[PDB]
């Protein structure tokens, strides 16, 4: 009832905001009578944002909850097709409605593909083949924000939709197959570099085999060989059939095959064929074993190949597994201690520990907490670790992914604890949460420890760690391994360095102590010249390096390094040996009493538009409208303009400035030169009687702002305006006029807008799972202002620094969202108290104040955007989100980043006239809210929960038989920047220098920017482009002409020989830096180039040159 | 690698200082128990430098171990900016990669900047005849090149038996610089035999830009051999710099 009570609030508070919308809206100033964005109140809703149909939310309601989205999808395309919503027409409008209908029920209107993404639906016939019909679609321009699975199953919908009309197979011929071949090269040459380079077999294949066709219009002008082709409308590039055919079932072929058997479609064998096609691929020590099995994956060392061609080739240490460490986690979290310091999303936490780093001084200290690391950060000479993450269990990756062996986190070894007093003891223990005074008693009365420290190690083990001697007392007596905190990474190298290890360790000065029986070392003094301690330094073992005892180096191991160190030794009882098939820990484990587990075995990782003003090039060089109205330019443009029929006055505002009546409409006969009203014009049907055409409601004639900019200042009574600039020309269908009133309060409110009338603001979101008060900054009293009464243990909100689930409606915006939609806020207040006359509703001042208001979320190619609420801010730029407020299915679109709004902004600003007719960018219009997400209070309430570190044993027990993060199974058994990127290359190359030992190898990274740059220089070198100092867009032929005939002014040229001069330096010193081979002919052919066109004898080759030093070293050779 | 010197006065060292700055950017001063040197060439390849600067010259001079550091011409030229000469220059440097300078005048001034790893290579420098050795003023040497790169950017050298001269042509803009032993700007020649050669003065004009008025300014070159300029600092130290002829018209 509490989420429900808060619903019917949010409820409450857009029926408010509904209420003012139809007060200000009912004025008649905005292009709508009503409210013309409606809510929708689940996925049914959402469904019929796209093509509708207008009723089917009653059968989407009453069939996808039973059967399925993929059987009550099928029963929609039945009712379409047999006719129940309506005689449509032809069976092309009856297939177009269930293919558009169908797609939005399946991708639950996440995609915007019916609107968007097919252009039509035309049926057709295979006359050069056989003379059959089937169905063709027609795709538009934005395709590619539409992913590439959905893409597929839009065909598959036409294997029903022809099973259900009595279509036909489409037979591509040679020519068309051909054709398409040729456009996947040419599109992946030049156009767009893909993942997957197709072949022409499969696509011939393939491409036989798929049931309908699939084209579109010109997208790229790139023209094709294969002109005037029987069945093709256009002999352009079209990137919708390349993304469609190639990117949506090759790269999709491991789930489509799912889905095909999952609605149970027959004539699907040949994908299933593609996917058979793609399985072409006593002395053992345990551990051993299990690296074996690690190495044996195909997983890890594919993705590594993936990543080690995109990115740093041949740089990383092969021995040491680079990234962050694996933390599972439910279906991320970087420590900020590295991000300034030095693919997927980087999610920022401070919950997890922090890595360990390597001083300037030699010494090594942790840096678990942001303040270290800006106080160590003056010394950082390389990282080591990297960080920890948390890796979810439904991570959707596909093609055969494996689940590599999660790692000996301290949470397991609470449960291999609670078991060992439960299996030894017969201690009831429940580990991850607080237990009773009696079993924690007796706990602590056998295992003679403190039943506080019980309580605050089962209630935070990662901040309540033993120490060395306690773990050393309970690992010889329950026979449990020891402590994963104090346990290095012996499987880092080779055991001779072990074997030598332990003999500098022989000769060491170490002095012991002796607790409850414990003998365990204090602190160890040894000298590096001996043995080189970098074996140490890959253990991650803090240590002190001195030298002013007139010594090199006398490292010591204090307490409690020191016993944790002489630990798996055995306190140098046993003498390690090196074995073959044998690690470390094996052989450490083979004769100890005290056992070892290992914990690494895992490592992971503009536009300025202020109005809707077509000026066009009236404004002079940078648009402006006020240089335009104040020199007297026109612009002669496309616009629209009104009328008034009881005033007269004929213009683009929307009431009349001088009289107090309405105007309506003017639609203007394009044939004849006549002007109806709307008036009129409706009663003719919007046709003219003289000319059987369409009255288009714009033409093109004269603009004249200087009468036009006056009209409107006078309204709202304002004169401080800076400069306002409008767009080259209206995008929209209409291309209907925007009241400079908003802009005359833009311009002084400080804030911008887009082509769809909403000031969207484009942020970064991550789903959370728990937090703390503490980390946000928000009291007891505000959080139970807000609407929160108990935390998910039932406890009242009464701590402070206590976990706090997160609701649906909550978002955590930064600083800039803040201020810039408080300014947005500011500016429908002024627009409410001067424009429309009614009082104001944001009423905030401060951000803060902000708290509590509604705001509205948008994504790329969605028509609903998820009404969200301000909760707080953040320090860092991007925001928090919620797994609810965000959900999975939208993630996987490739969508990261979404364009925030207020609700009062878009209910009195958004119009649905200005949709695009032909263009259109990521997202299209709000055109339909939504905010009713009960998160199933009767099913999924509960579960919800339980997902604050619920980490079993099934998965660490069960993760060496070397499952799939797929196989849910496991888990339901238990269930049931060239500023600082730039830099940052600079100083993680340097990192990767010092990591490969002064051994560089040729590699492709800079040079990514040094081949534009050499043709660049190649290709500008010989153009020579003439440009006049008076005349700048009229460019000179290539050959000389003295000086430019129509202006008297010098002629200058771009040879490209003085702009790129700048960035040769940057990378022209690194390399200067090393001697390496392979690359020194394009390093200094080009300079060399350049001396050779411009026109000082060097001593010697003292500035690193490779050059004489280099073919001395030859020529004294020979 | 901990170590102190204490060395007497701010702007005599500022001017070194100053003409490496301006005659390279990057450098790693290497110390050394005979004292501070560094061999190095500008990073355009258009100056040699070799600065030596004796124990003798420092006041106090306490080592524990040699060993490099590399010291920014930019941070440490704006400390010696307006460093007075009555104080007293301390550099001291302990277990951390620091550098405290220290300046004991009018007012304490304990600083501290970190040293980044320079990975200056040690080059060293052949030894050859170039029998023409000259020994002039500085303040000539400041009056003949500031007047005469103004009308030319190359200057020929030549030395004859007890006869110096500096001649540089031009489009219509001539110049010599005659100098002989009974002058009052030229204080020794030890010319052997006839030398002629040419070089930039564009490189002597800031070459020269940090030399003072009465310093004794020794010239070492010779016909298709290398331009050597070196002078004495404290009547003990040495700064030798060459450069490459041109090879150009
Ligand atoms: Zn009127
Ligand atoms: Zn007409
Ligand atoms: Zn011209």
């Amino acid at each position: 009832p509490e989420m429900k009570a808060y619903f019917e609030s949010l409820q409450r508070e857009i029926d408010r905001a509904y209420a003012i919308a139809r007060k200000a809206r009912a004025q008649g100033k905005d292009p709508s009578f009503d409210v013309e964005v409606p809510q929708a109140t689940d996925m049914a809703g959402r469904v019929e944002s796209l093509v509708g149909p207008p009723g089917v939310a009653e059968r989407i309601r009453e069939l996808v909850k039973e059967y399925g989205k993929e059987i009550a999808a099928l029963k929609v395309v039945d009712e379409i097709i047999e006719g129940k919503f309506g005689d449509l027409g032809s069976k092309e409008k009856y297939a177009e409605q269930a293919v558009r209908t169908a797609l939005a029920i399946l991708t639950e209107g996440i995609v915007s593909a019916p609107l968007e993404g097919i252009a039509d639906v035309k049926i057709k016939r295979n006359e050069w083949a056989d003379g059959s019909e089937y169905l063709a679609l027609y795709y538009a321009g934005p395709i590619r924000s539409s992913g590439g699975t959905a893409q597929a199953l839009s065909v598959l919908v036409g294997d029903y939709v022809r099973r259900k009309l009595g279509l036909d197979r489409f037979k591509p011929s040679d020519e068309h197959i051909e054709r398409m071949v040729e456009e996947v090269d040419l599109y992946h040459r030049a156009v767009t570099r893909l993942q997957y380079h197709p072949e022409a077999d499969e696509v011939r294949l393939a491409m036989r085999n798929i049931p309908i066709e699939i084209t579109g219009e010109e997208t790229d002008k790139v023209e094709v060989s294969h002109r005037n082709v029987p069945g093709v409308e256009t002999n352009h590039l079209r990137g919708g059939a390349i993304l469609v055919l190639a990117e949506g079932v090759l790269q999709k072929a491991k789930k489509l095959v799912k889905y095909i058997d999952k609605m149970g479609i027959e004539g699907w064998d040949w994908i299933k064929e593609f996917v058979e096609a793609k399985e072409k691929g006593v002395e053992k020590g345990f551990y051993y074993e299990l690296y074996e099995k690690f190495r044996a994956n195909i997983a890890p060392n594919k993705k590594y190949t993936k990543e080690i061609i995109g990115g740093r080739p041949l740089f990383a240490e092969p021995s040491t597994n680079g990234g962050f460490r694996l933390r599972y986690g439910r279906s991320w979290s970087v420590n900020p201690a590295t991000m300034l310091i030095l693919g997927c999303i980087v999610t920022p936490a401070t919950t997890v520990e922090g890595p360990i780093v390597r001083l300037k001084n030699g010494s090594v200290v942790r840096v678990d907490d942001y303040e270290t690391a800006l106080k160590v950060r003056n010394e950082v000479d390389e990282i080591l670790y990297v960080g920890d993450a948390l890796v979810n269990f439904g991570d959707f990756v596909e093609n055969n992914q494996t689940l590599l062996p999660a790692n000996y986190v301290e949470e397991w070894w609470v449960q291999e604890l609670v078991q060992a007093i439960k299996d030894l003891y017969e201690v009831e223990l429940q580990p991850f949460a607080e237990n009773d005074r009696e079993a924690v008693e007796e706990a602590a009365e056998y295992l003679e420890v403190d039943p506080d420290f019980l309580w605050n190690l089962l209630k935070d083990p990662l901040r309540v760690k033993p120490d060395v001697e306690t773990a050393i007392h309970l690992s010889t007596v329950l026979d449990i391994p020891f402590h994963p905190y104090y346990t290095l990474y012996w499987n880092t190298l080779q055991p001779e360095e072990v074997e030598e290890l332990q003999k500098a360790l022989l000769g060491a000065q170490i002095e012991w102590a002796e607790f409850r029986k414990n003998r365990f070392a204090k602190k160890v003094v040894l000298e590096n010249d001996k043995n080189i301690k970098r074996y140490l330094e890959l253990l991650g073992l803090p240590h002190r390096l001195e030298r002013v005892e007139k010594k090199r180096k006398v490292i010591v191991v204090e307490y409690p390094w020191s016993a944790a160190l002489l630990t798996p030794l055995g306190n140098l009882e046993w003498e390690f040996k090196a074995k073959p098939f044998y690690t470390v820990i094996d052989i450490i484990n083979e004769n100890n009493r005290i056992k070892l587990r290992d914990r690494g075995i895992s490592w992971i990782g503009k536009p300025p538009v202020q109005v809707l003003f077509p000026i066009g090039l009236a404004g002079g060089q940078s648009r402006d409208i006020k240089k335009a109205a104040e020199e007297g330019k026109t612009a002669r443009v496309e616009i629209a303009f009104f009328k008034c029929p009881k005033c007269g006055h004929v213009g683009p505002e929307h009431l009349c400035p001088v009289c107090g009546t309405r105007k309506e409409l003017l639609w203007h006969c394009p044939k004849c030169g006549a002007d109806y009203p709307e008036s009129d014009a409706k009663d003719f049907n919007y046709r003219c009687p003289k000319c059987d055409v369409e009255l288009k409601p714009y033409a093109e004639r004269e603009i004249k702002p200087a009468d036009l900019l006056r009209q409107a200042m006078d309204n709202v009574k304002v004169y401080g305006i800076d400069r306002l600039k409008g767009v080259k020309g209206m995008t929209s269908g209409y291309k209907m006029a925007e009241p400079l009133e908003k802009g005359l309060l833009r311009v002084k409110n400080d804030v911008y807008v887009f082509k769809d009338g909403t000031i969207r603001f484009d942020a970064t979101d991550a789903p959370i799972t728990h937090f703390k008060p503490k980390e946000i900054g928000t009291s007891v009293e505000k959080l139970r202002e807000l609407g929160y009464t108990h935390d998910f243990e039932g406890k009242p909100l009464e701590r402070d620094d206590q976990i706090l689930e997160l609701k649906v409606q909550d978002v955590i915006l930064p600083y800039e969202a803040g201020r810039y939609l408080l300014k947005v806020a500011r500016f429908i207040d002024d627009l409410l108290e001067k424009f429309y006359g009614l009082p104001r509703f944001y009423n905030a001042e401060k951000m803060e104040d902000l708290v509590g208001h509604l705001v509205i979320g948008l994504a790329p190619h969605t028509s609903a955007g998820i009404i969200g609420r301000i909760i707080g801010f953040s320090d860092v730029l991007v925001g928090y989100a919620h797994p609810y407020y965000h959900a999975a299915k939208r993630r996987n679109c490739d969508g990261d980043e979404d364009a925030v709004m207020l609700l009062l902004d878009a209910l009195l600003n958004f119009s649905k006239y200005y949709l695009p007719e032909k263009r259109g960018g990521k997202m299209d219009a709000p055109l339909v809210v939504t905010t009713r997400l009960d998160p199933r209070e009767v099913d999924s309430e509960v579960h919800n929960m339980d997902v604050v570190r619920y980490y079993p044993l099934e998965f660490y027990k069960a993760t060496y038989e070397l499952k799939s993060p797929k196989e849910v199974k496991v888990i339901e058994r238990v269930e049931d920047g060239d500023m600082e990127e730039k830099v940052a290359r600079q100083l993680a190359l340097a990192e990767r220098i010092r990591a490969v030992d002064e051994h560089h190898v040729a590699e492709t990274i800079i040079n990514s920017h040094l081949v534009p740059d050499l043709r660049g220089n190649l290709r500008s070198f010989t153009r020579q482009e003439f440009r006049c100092v008076k005349c700048n867009t009229k460019y000179r032929r290539p050959p000389l002409t003295g000086k430019c005939p129509k202006c008297g002014g010098k002629i200058v040229l771009t040879v490209s020989k003085g702009a790129i001069e700048k960035y040769l330096p940057t990378a022209k010193m690194l390399v200067t830096k090393y001697r390496v081979k392979d690359y020194t002919r394009q390093r200094i052919c080009i300079t060399e180039k350049d001396i050779k066109t411009l026109f000082q004898r060097t001593l010697m080759g003292f500035s690193a040159d490779i050059c004489e030093k280099m073919v001395k070293e030859r020529t004294g050779h020979s | 690698m901990p170590f102190e010197v204490v060395f007497d006065g701010a702007k005599e060292f500022a001017d070194l200082i100053a003409t490496a700055s301006n005659l390279i950017d990057e450098a790693a001063f290497k110390f050394t128990e005979e004292g501070i040197s560094m061999r190095a060439m500008d990073p355009s390849r258009v100056v040699l430098i070799d600065l030596n600067l004796p124990e003798s010259i420092f006041s106090k001079y306490e080592v524990e171990e040699p060993e490099t550091i590399g010291i920014n011409m930019d941070q440490f030229k704006k400390i010696l900016k307006r460093g007075k000469a009555k104080d007293t220059l301390i550099l001291r440097k302990g277990d951390e990669n620091f550098l405290e300078i220290t300046f004991e005048g009018t007012a304490k001034r304990t600083f501290r900047l970190p040293l980044i790893d320079v990975e200056e290579l040690e080059l060293e420098l052949p030894e050859l005849p170039f029998t023409a050795k000259v020994v002039l003023l500085g303040e000539v040497l400041k009056e003949g090149i500031k007047d005469a790169s103004l009308v030319s950017d190359a200057i020929k050298f030549i030395a004859k038996e007890n006869e110096f001269t500096m001649k540089a042509e031009g489009e219509t803009n001539e110049v010599e610089i005659r100098l002989t032993l009974e002058d009052e700007g030229l204080l020794d020649l030890e010319v052997e035999e006839e030398t002629k050669s040419a070089y930039g003065i564009r490189y002597l004009s800031d070459m020269v830009k940090g030399i003072g008025k009465a310093d004794e300014v020794i010239l070492r070159f010779g016909n298709e051999m290398p331009l050597q300029m070196e002078y004495m600092i404290r009547d003990e130290g040495r700064l030798t710099f060459l450069l490459a002829p041109r090879v150009e018209e």
